[PDB]
């Protein structure tokens, strides 16, 4: 099969102030080698992950995902380039894409819409 | 106009350069 | 286009005692005449909301629906007649409909199921 | 038989007389 | 502007004047 | 359950030359009133078919579907106001409305699209 | 109608540490035989609820769903076979089976996806 | 994985005279023993494929289905039990059933809709 | 009533007796 | 191998046998 | 938006003998500069259309496909990369993929099924 | 192995290389 790149789901509904996790998938034969993974995860013009050589590179992080955004680093062996996001807020929603260079490169779209709060 | 550390950001990836990124757009 | 009212989802599962925002959405174009705007929310045979003349008229609103549930106004200028209800319980469970005059007029069904509540 | 206030109800909007109200049946 | 027969085609239905009928609009 | 007018499908793509039948469903208690029937369809700004008084009126049917649209009335007493269009051509495609009025009044929109023909 | 069993929804991705409750349906005409009803959910190779003779039997129950799975009876004369998890763990991700005797049997599978924890 | 039938497709809208295809497929681990495969065609109440000991059987077969209807049998090694009923008329639609039996055994419904004939 | 030859229909397999049949009913 | 209490799981529906159940599999 | 190709439709099931047309959309602003458009599509691992410069390019396309496949020129400029396959076989089923290059670059599978023929 | 004229196709568009194309693999 060719390098591609897909997410199980292409749209989120989020409670306001609640935490989600949009996944994103690519192949992963044999054992993975961390050193040629690369994963770029940004929505609108920010950038949220930028994991380069085995590790999370905040220069470029936009600062509204300081201690906010994780990309799970244990679940990159399986394939699974899933990225938590907690305390959403209406700034938030948008257009999310996940960008995978692992010997190809690829990309999906995900859109993410979060609910107004429900007042006392 | 365009974000500082595109250089960085693009010069490893195709990422930019295929219009998959709005932070670099390819002619930013 | 003709006018017609849609909405994003027409089936929401929720959870005993949660909260939950339908959604309903219609045209606007340009900016929003508030004065020509009426919205009617009503599930089974009983009416939620009667959005006239830019406010909620309580005249016919049923009570089980007193401080419960909500109709979000600042988002009417985007066609977006979002419904919040507070506190579901499994009375909350049946088919809503969203009726929506503005210039012309038109309507959509919505499912919603509530959960039995999980024991301790 | 008939809910209250449906004559407020309908008078304005094309809903009732279409088959869209429960609550005010087109003839209730 | 505004096509013939219009008030034939719309006198006995709600279709216009509700934003249903593109051939005869509201206010065409 | 309120008055409503479904549609079994809602995109269509159709081959070029062949003949397509985009079907409407509206509810049907009892027996047929066909009396009380009104059943339009109308693609774009021109009428397809007007029914009224148990009989397609052809006073404002487009010249583009003479001979070529037929409304099956022996359908209308299961709740189907099925459309048939023969030799489908490219200017076929757009969005179809079908609004019907039988006690109450509901429409929804049905979108086509025609293939390009293929050569020899 | 043949003896089916069907299931609302077949895939469910539940937040690490909440309840969850997949839903299975079967036929019940006029009033419900209890004692003719038998009830088994299992996911992988683990019971989860053996429901024979109107009571959950523990025989053969995983130790893991030991006060955390439950059917609900009340629900069962709707045709209702709905099955409730709590503090659902990344264990309990897996395929879930469904299967109901009564006058004939039928099985659904559901698929549970749990998400992995959000960090303090 | 446990015993199962699936259907790549459970609804077919076919045009009245046409052939169609409905397909359903089962697990066939390594090579197909052909002995042990029973393949179970019917609609509403009649019998269309009685497909037992490699062979089909005419004995309970629709007067209906004589020369119209063929289970493909080279498409059993495949895990394929795909159904062909060629000229397919009015008394075509309903419910087909698809009950296969090797080693386990399951079935899946399938929906067959025919249009109407377009006339001259 | 009942179809004949329902006996040689059911006897090699589940599909009766498990409601799956509707040419041979489980009490037909 | 095969689980315990298999013959009282399985005696009495055709979950078993049927290949429906991976907690008593047909041939265990 | 980021530059993207998408598909409207990923799954087509095709009879024997019949033509289809599989559609993959490339955005489109302004006017379309052919010179820079690029459009490959290939099945497996034989190429299908290499329309490089305004033309198709003959030189890698499989045999197969000689007088057989068509990519419609003036669907370009609505950013309509269309293929056209006509008389598909079974040895036509398999995956498809449509790789554009138009200022950005990306591509979509497709999936196509191909019916047994359905004898006399 | 690898079929002939893989670097006219391949030369000009970022296909190969990145995984897309199966009649060129990246290492063919
Ligand atoms: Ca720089
Ligand atoms: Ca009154
Ligand atoms: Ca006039
Ligand atoms: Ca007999
Ligand atoms: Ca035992
Ligand atoms: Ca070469
Ligand atoms: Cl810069
Ligand atoms: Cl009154
Ligand atoms: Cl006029
Ligand atoms: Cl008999
Ligand atoms: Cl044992
Ligand atoms: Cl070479």
């Amino acid at each position: 099969a060719a390098f591609t790149v897909t997410v199980p789901k292409d749209l989120y509904v989020v409670e306001y102030g609640s935490n989600m996790t949009i996944e994103c998938k690519f192949p992963v034969e044999k054992q993975l080698d961390l050193a040629a993974l690369i994963v770029y995860w940004e929505m609108e013009d920010k950038n949220i992950i930028q994991f380069v050589h085995g590790e999370e590179d905040l220069k470029v992080q936009h600062s509204s995902y300081r201690q906010r955004a994780r990309l799970l680093k244990d679940q990159l062996s399986l394939g699974n380039a899933a990225l938590q996001i907690t305390d959403v807020k209406l700034q938030d929603a948008g257009v999310y894409r996940c960008m995978i260079s692992y010997g190809g490169a690829d990309y999906k779209r995900i859109t993410v819409k979060v609910n107004a709060p429900h007042a006392a | 106009g365009c974000p500082a550390d595109c250089y960085e950001y693009c010069r490893g990836v195709p990422f930019c350069e295929l219009g998959w990124s709005l932070r670099c757009p390819p002619h930013c």
